[PDB]
């Protein structure tokens, strides 16, 4: 499983980005990925604006990732080793490449270890990702750094040809020296994200051009839709929704070992008080605001303040956790460090304190037992609790 | 540290580190430090619980075994999201309820328990939260080993147990529940705004103030009367796991020598749960001067818990060199390394002892009997390697017999 | 000898259930193509308003959404509700809401209902894999209801025909702690509607209708958005029981397969849909505009079970004697069984083709003949020439001119 | 053909076809052949032992799970390639041994299990497998086959391969051995011809016998992986239940995840304990037939099937065996004595839908579906769902309190 | 998982090839798949005989088959759907294909239902094939009938699996003319599968589904450097499974090699979870094989070239003749596990003598001889 890091969490800040570099078509930010509790959680999380036309360039990392698209819409190419180019043009009257994908808002997309892949903002909506960048992961073999290697453009040459030299380029490709020297971009200076000359093309059905196993590579489904209301997996009309998705919504998941959970609280609900068994959780903050609490070992509390929208919080493994939103809701998206993470709430229906016998209960907290029999069944809703 | 690999000059028998005494009970705790536990990348706990006491319910990152020493009581485990399938629904309650024409969605029920007794070992998944109740005639006491390095742990290594409910015993702008709960170690309750806890378990807030209480009983306290509203048996299909199984050797051994003693190996091919787990355990029992045949564990890291007698043991590592050496009695604990070899000779009263280990699966190797890598190699080989004659190879090879892991004595006659 | 079949027939429903609210149509499961690749084919129709009863069946079903938008409950054991009504009035499963397009996956022995929700009929094309592993029971199609009082779709205490009306009244009274008057109308003895029955009214339960309403009248936006831009171009509850069992397989911009201009082929199995795992089944849907051919292929580890949704193609299928066992024109509404490795082309008329293929496996394999990634391509250029009696430069004709895969233009067919 | 798919409007309590009687006790076998037992795939076997008896060492090429009902004694089940770890090994012959020992150069035999009263025991298809009545009181073993399993690759004809005894004669099917040319056995064995006549002997004595030789030199342990796989469970739901209502009784499922083998055998039980007048929830098993062999008490079972017809609806008493076919619905009430039952279910991770209770389908299905479903109010689907309370699987009397 | 049979079997009987089908440059043997024993056991037998020069013209099966190679040598190309072509020409030099294997006496080859792949003879004699054709395979999902598609020529003396189509779909398929798209369906084609290659075979070679494109489909179970066990006076065997070969756990195939030396002793033994499907390659061997009520069912000879079905469970022993016996046998299950009942690791090892001295009433001194005096395991010395 996981390599380990260090986890004597005494404090917890909500944190922003740290770095920002700005490209001709987009912005690319970064959380502080030394900050104690992404070390702890052994993550490193990525924002990305991408303006209308902007084409974030191909490049793969040494860590496996979870992208959920914020806002907008666009297009996703994911590079599958050894697998044929099964898009193409209508050759008895041009282009051919792998399979690509519509994305938007509400999308969660999985890469791999050491896969390439470009996004492409197709909408007049700017283009907004949130990645987790899984470097404490198995599937890592480097070290807590989340390299992001550029098949093209120069992103700092800086690009994955930049460092060969020309004439081996020109040997492999079987071209002239002087497109050879095109692959290493040295006189590029639009950065990571570009703009388009007019439109992308590419292949997809209904938009015509103009002028971690690979026992399941090739076929994989690499995105699902988490925001999407008719896939909730809790709703309450009054508490609000939440969409959990694993390797049983999306199998690829499996492999990766990583979980997520797209939460939607309404005016003034709860999330139960809970705790996750099996992993951390990666909180971003997408819209409104919510109070939230975590409780870490010895019962002390390591944070007590509020998450805005673009805020990110940790929930190391175990630590105890509520939330509650404010007067105009709370949504997120929580990224998990296992697969098939598993919450166990402590109020409420299928709580710890429910699954305990009254009994214990009263010598536990030294209560009368209509006190306990209180305890357990006032709050008869599940995960999600009502306002 | 020299000791996190292992690379240790002398291993010694390991003595609790702190000694925690509760209301109704004591807590034991062998830490991670010790040098022997962070080269096996484990913690110890022994618990003594007092009769008609209770564990304050609790979890903690990293999964555990538990060996019950002595004692008979009631174990409680949550598995989130399992029904709770233990229940006295009154006829009382029923009539009511439909005679009333009223029933809708607008007298206790839990999750399953489980009577655990002498020679039981527990399989606790990391995160789920467990308490136990004594509700036995003698103290109930309880040898627990933790993987603090098992894949499931994804904090480190220190041993971090949460409580639900006791603590400590004792005869953008934060807002600062921090500083309100303080007035060394508290329930994680504790650490939540009380308005908040009451808004979400829909209760008063008394009954929150009395959960946060600073309880200076413990981690064990005494019950007010005997919990008999408990429902017991003795009064994916994940919630149907099997969490106990009893290690006495006199009613199941995979290894039984008439004339040296036992083997019972509790793995994942006896108790399925140890799978994802990754842990296991093995009960042996050796007669008089008995022996356990020189080997190494392939895949595991072992803590051994002394039971009953005693024995000498010594411990061999990668240099040829004795890095243990010692009478073991009755209480004591002590490592054997992953890839380590060992052997073990019973005194003159047997040995038995208690073996937690850190596979689903283990894996041994054996040096000599009927089994043993030695009978593996060829006897030209074994004269080469050795510098002996094949005579010599050969009595190598099938002095010992039938016997396998539990050897008699050769040189003293039962 | 269930599969020595020397013709195949293009088959039609055999057997029509009317019901209140809707009808069912059943294929003959007796026919030696559905003998021979173990499934059983139905179709329901569900009007506005319409709610098939709860039940569940002896057999796996993978079910395809022909046309139309609704709700269906999958009723998973032991799982707990987290649908609910805020405390202070109902709590139930989870909703999972269905639309043209999708596949929906049901397990052997799992009940479910389903309600048309909206304002056009509900059409839904289901395989029922009889020879499923899961089946210990019967080769033959069984559907056990819970409520209602069914007609047998294969066809045509309590007198019903539903489960409870096997068990004695007083026993249920007993059971549910009910009156026995209710526990008699469990049998529903007297219920004429047979088995899909109208609601008066709304249906009311917890699902978030306001939230779902802002979301596709979101995606119906950007649909036409794209559609413009394109013309100006000129605990467990979160894990197992949470367990996806449906699959957009119709998505206008998905594709598996696709050349433009020509068609595109859709494939869901279990690296899109875990559940198909445990089902050991998969489906696939293909769109094939005017003169678009799916050259000739063979599936090497599963029987594909043909549904013509629409339009019409050209369908040819060759058995190991090289025999033609099918050469006819495949029409809407009308199922095709191609058995396991019997080689298949189909070519669309002019006005193209859509059809779904249930296939019986977990994640079925097919071998083109001819184009990119052909059976033909993988062969030494030697081979082919001395197995044809051809030059090795016919031979590098036959591998390399045609450039697509698995679908071409085809101008001279 | 039609029993075979399970086509019966008429299910009855199945009575063993043939006994043996043997020196050393009798079997009764429920036959392959019986309507039941043809829809759910399955053969039966009763052995009674009788005290110091033991049954001939015998494998089959269907696995099975035995239910031990009464006695106690010494189950032998061997397992190819496994060390022989049960030994006698004394310390006269070590001392021999190294007063010289090599390769040219008292017992060792695989490890033995003590059964009682209580205990499953699985027995993979293709094991060799012995019993020893080593108790004062008659041993009583209930085993099912699963004729269909996987690993059956014969057919549904029940086959018993003998490696010793045969057909009783007073107090054909000989055994393997006798097929065999007596002269290449005993090459074979390098052993005399007179054993191997002594092995192929028609045995009269039939398929238990008397141990008129005693037997204390077995090892025992109340005197490794695949090796060290666990074969026995003992069910009583007092030790261990999934299920308890106080007032109604327990269920406890020994499944793949209480018994790792069963994962390969694809079988499991269940033990149930009704107290009087309690009900076993309405339900269905979704991936499993069943037979059900009532130990203890009576009750009403009634069994429907997928038109609605009753099926079965019957008194079933101690010793009664019956069947309850995958998806069919079934429901019991335990007469004012209790009722106590083990079912051998045709899965190792069996799973059932209930229909009444707190876990129930109904429950998980919006009251409105249901008042439009059956024709009742919203007020009466309410009380469907949710008039049981608690319970789930075994439910109180709603009529004789107690 | 496997389809069922009828196993009723009253006598064994030594099986050789019924039909035999004459191709230009070879000749194809097939065992009568209808005899009781080939349909207890779910299986098909078949023998290809391939001349110098000779090329098994590419097909695949709905059944899954072993394929053993008996004796010769040559180049076998399996076709994996979908994965790209890792042989090819130096351009700058045409030829481009999926990877070719060199295959030779001993080899097993494994083949998934539905793949095609075509043999070629690159020796200086005779290339022999057996090949079993598991029939009742959970991957055949037609019936009993182990079909052959054939790619390419005309089989039946169009036959193969172009024959059927139009020529003008075939045209359009490939993108070929027409007359180029008729020489496709191999209409005069008069070679039969197996046909002479002109000149010599001109090929690259150096000199489930989650499996992509890099499963070994052979290993050689005939090389006695990979013997499980050997006994210098009693023979050895070799087995193969999916913890050789990882495709048969896929397959749900093992196969087994065996040697007995002169007068030598296999242990009488059952297969505890297969049918096993003897080939006699060399020598002779008696073998006595015994169904449940202990009757035996075959007490005789097995010579080169003969096949015996031992179905799952009967007991078996087999003892050469004055020259030994060599033999394949083909399992129909992944891991297939034999039971000795006698010699080390046997069932009778197994048992405590006190159970023995009752089940057979000897006493203790003949139950000790009995399980203790053949010290060998399941190869017996003579
Ligand atoms: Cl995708
Ligand atoms: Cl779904």
């Amino acid at each position: 499983q996981r390599h380990f890091g260090e986890c004597n969490l005494d404090r917890l800040n909500a944190l922003e980005p740290t770095n920002r570099k700005e490209s001709e078509a987009g912005t690319v930010e970064k959380w502080d990925k030394n900050d104690q509790q992404f070390q702890c959680a052994g993550v490193a999380l990525i924002r990305h604006f991408i303006e209308r036309r902007g084409l974030l360039l191909p490049s793969f990392s040494n860590a496996p990732e979870l992208i959920y698209v914020i806002k907008g819409r666009g297009f996703q190419g994911a590079v599958i080793p050894g697998c044929p180019e099964t898009f193409e043009s209508n050759s008895n009257r041009q282009d051919q490449h792998q399979k690509v994908r519509q994305i938007r808002e509400g999308d969660i997309l999985a890469l791999p270890a050491g896969q390439a892949h470009w996004i492409y903002n197709d909408g007049d909506s700017q283009l907004v990702n949130v990645t987790l960048l899984d470097t404490s992961n198995a599937a890592n073999q480097l070290d807590e750094n989340p390299r992001k290697f550029y098949l093209a453009g120069n992103p700092d040459g800086t690009n994955i040809f930049s460092g060969f030299d020309q004439e081996t380029l020109a040997d492999s490709f079987n071209v002239d020296v002087d497109l050879a020297r095109r692959l290493q971009s040295n006189q590029d200076k639009r950065g990571k994200i570009v703009k388009v000359e007019q439109r992308l093309q590419i292949l997809i059905p209904e938009r015509q051009q103009q002028e971690g196993f690979e026992e399941t590579i090739c076929s994989l489904r690499l995105m699902e839709n988490i925001a999407n209301p008719r896939n909730a997996d809790i709703y309450n009309p009054q508490g609000g929704r939440i969409s959990t998705l694993n390797s049983n919504i999306l199998p690829v998941l499996r492999y990766l070992q990583l979980s997520a959970e797209r939460g939607t609280l309404y005016r003034e609900a709860i999330q139960a008080p809970h705790y996750n068994l099996n992993s951390h959780s990666v909180i971003f903050a997408i819209r409104g605001n919510g109070r939230i609490q975590v409780v870490k070992d010895n019962g002390q509390n390591i944070f007590d303040g509020e998450l805005r929208q673009g805020q990110a919080l940790t929930i190391p493994q175990n630590f105890a956790v509520i939330k509650r939103a404010g007067s105009e809701g709370f949504e997120w998206v929580a990224f998990k460090t296992n697969d098939n993470a598993q919450r166990l709430p402590l109020a409420g229906r299928n709580s710890a304190i429910r699954a305990i016998p009254e009994d214990v209960l009263i010598n536990s907290y030294r209560i009368s037992r209509s006190e306990a029999r209180r305890l357990k069944f006032i709050r008869n809703e599940t995960t999600i609790f009502s306002s | 540290r020299h000791f996190g690999e292992c690379n240790l000059d002398r291993l010694n028998v390991v003595e609790p580190t702190n000694r925690i005494t509760s209301e109704g009970g004591t807590v034991e705790k062998w830490d991670t430090n010790q040098q022997q536990f962070q080269c096996a990348g484990v913690a110890a706990i022994r618990r003594t619980i007092e009769p008609n006491s209770e564990v304050q319910p609790n979890y903690q990152p990293a999964p555990m075994l538990i060996y019950i020493e002595k004692g008979r009581g009631l174990l409680g485990v949550v598995i989130p999201g399992c029904a709770e399938t233990y229940e006295s629904q009154s006829h009382q309650q029923n009539k009511g309820q439909r005679a009333s024409q009223g029933q809708s969605q607008r007298q206790d029920q839990h999750q399953r328990v489980h009577r655990i007794r002498e020679g039981d070992i527990l399989a606790i998944p990391a995160g789920v939260v467990h308490w136990i109740y004594n509700d036995g005639d003698q103290q109930l006491v309880a040898f627990a080993v933790v993987n603090q390095n098992n894949k499931a742990n994804q904090l480190d290594e220190e041993y971090r147990p949460f409580l639900l409910a006791g603590g400590q015993p004792d005869e953008q702008g934060q807002k600062g529940q921090k500083q309100q709960q303080q007035a060394e170690s508290q329930n994680i309750f504790s650490g939540f705004d009380v308005e908040l806890l009451a808004e979400a378990y829909n209760i008063p807030v008394d009954i929150v103030r009395r959960q946060q209480q600073q309880d200076k009983r413990g981690n064990l306290v005494k019950l007010e009367q005997q919990q008999i509203k408990i429902i017991r048996a003795e009064q994916e299909t994940i919630c149907s796991l099997r969490l106990r199984e009893n290690m006495t050797t006199r009613s199941q051994s995979d290894i039984v020598s008439r004339q040296a003693g036992r083997i019972n190996i509790v793995n994942q091919q006896k108790l399925p749960v140890l799978r994802y787990l990754n842990m296991s355990a093995e009960r042996g029992h050796l007669f008089p001067d008995a022996l356990y045949v020189p080997h190494w564990a392939q895949n595991n890291h072992r803590v051994i818990y002394v039971i009953r007698g005693n024995a000498q043991v010594q411990i061999s590592d990668d240099n040829g060199n004795n890095v243990f050496d010692r009478e073991i009695r009755q209480g004591n604990v002590f490592t054997i390394p992953q890839f380590f070899a060992a052997i073990s000779r019973a005194g003159s009263e047997g040995f038995e002892y208690v073996s937690i280990k850190t596979a689903g699966n283990p894996n041994k190797s054996t040096l000599a009997g009927r089994t043993s890598v030695i009978r593996a190699i060829p006897a030209d080989v074994l004269a080469n390697s050795f510098q002996i004659s094949p005579e010599e190879a050969q009595r190598l090879k099938h002095n010992r017999g039938k016997q396998t892991l539990v050897l008699s004595s050769s040189r003293i006659s039962e | 000898g269930e599969c020595n079949l020397d013709r195949l027939n293009a088959l039609e429903p055999t057997n029509r259930i009317e019901a209140e609210a809707g009808q069912i149509e059943s294929w003959d499961h007796n026919d030696q193509q559905f003998q021979c690749a173990g499934v059983a084919v139905i179709r329901r129709t569900i009007e506005p308003n319409g709610l098939l009863l709860p039940q569940y069946s002896n057999a796996p079903k993978l079910i395809y959404i022909e046309r139309g938008r609704g709700i269906t409950g999958v009723l998973f054991p032991g799982c707990p509700e987290t649908f609910e009504d805020p405390q202070q009035q109902d709590r139930h499963q989870k909703i999972r809401h269905f639309r043209e397009g999708d596949i929906i996956a049901l397990p052997a022995g799992v009940a479910h209902w389903i309600y048309n929700d909206g304002d056009s009929p509900v059409v839904t094309v289901s395989l029922l894999h009889t020879n499923n592993y899961a089946n210990q029971l019967d080769e033959n199609p069984r559907h056990f209801y819970l409520a209602g009082n069914p007609d047998d779709e294969h066809q045509r205490q309590g007198e019903g025909n539903n489960v409870f009306s096997g068990f004695d009244a007083e026993f249920l009274a007993d059971a549910f702690n009910v009156d026995v008057d209710t526990a008699r109308r469990l049998q529903s003895n007297q219920d004429k509607r047979r088995n899909i029955v109208k609601v008066e009214g709304r249906l009311q339960q917890v699902r978030p209708e306001r939230s779902r309403q802002e979301w596709e009248r979101q995606e119906r936006q950007e649909r036409e958005s794209e559609q413009e831009r394109e013309r100006q171009r000129r605990g467990f509850e979160e894990t197992i029981c949470s367990l996806r069992l449906r699959e957009n397989i119709g998505t206008r911009s998905r594709a598996d397969i696709y050349t433009e201009q020509v068609g595109r082929i859709n494939t869901v199995n279990s690296n899109t849909l875990p559940v198909l795992r445990w089902l050991q089944l998969s489906a696939e849907r293909g769109d094939l505009q005017r003169e678009g051919l799916y050259v000739p292929h063979w599936n090497l580890n599963a029987h594909s079970v043909v549904y013509a949704i629409r339009g019409r193609a050209r369908v040819q299928v060759v058995d190991d004697n090289g025999n033609t066992v099918f050469d006819d024109e495949l029409r809407q509404g009308q199922v095709l069984t191609i058995p396991q490795n019997f080689a298949v082309a189909k070519r669309a008329e002019s006005e193209g083709f859509e059809w779904v293929a249930f296939k019986t496996n977990d994640n079925a394999q097919i071998s083109p003949l001819a184009g990119r990634t052909s059976a033909i391509r993988a062969l030494p250029d030697d081979v082919l020439a001395n197995a044809f009696q051809i030059s090795r430069s016919e031979a590098r004709r036959l591998k390399y001119n045609r450039q697509e895969t698995t679908l071409v233009r085809s101008s001279r067919s």
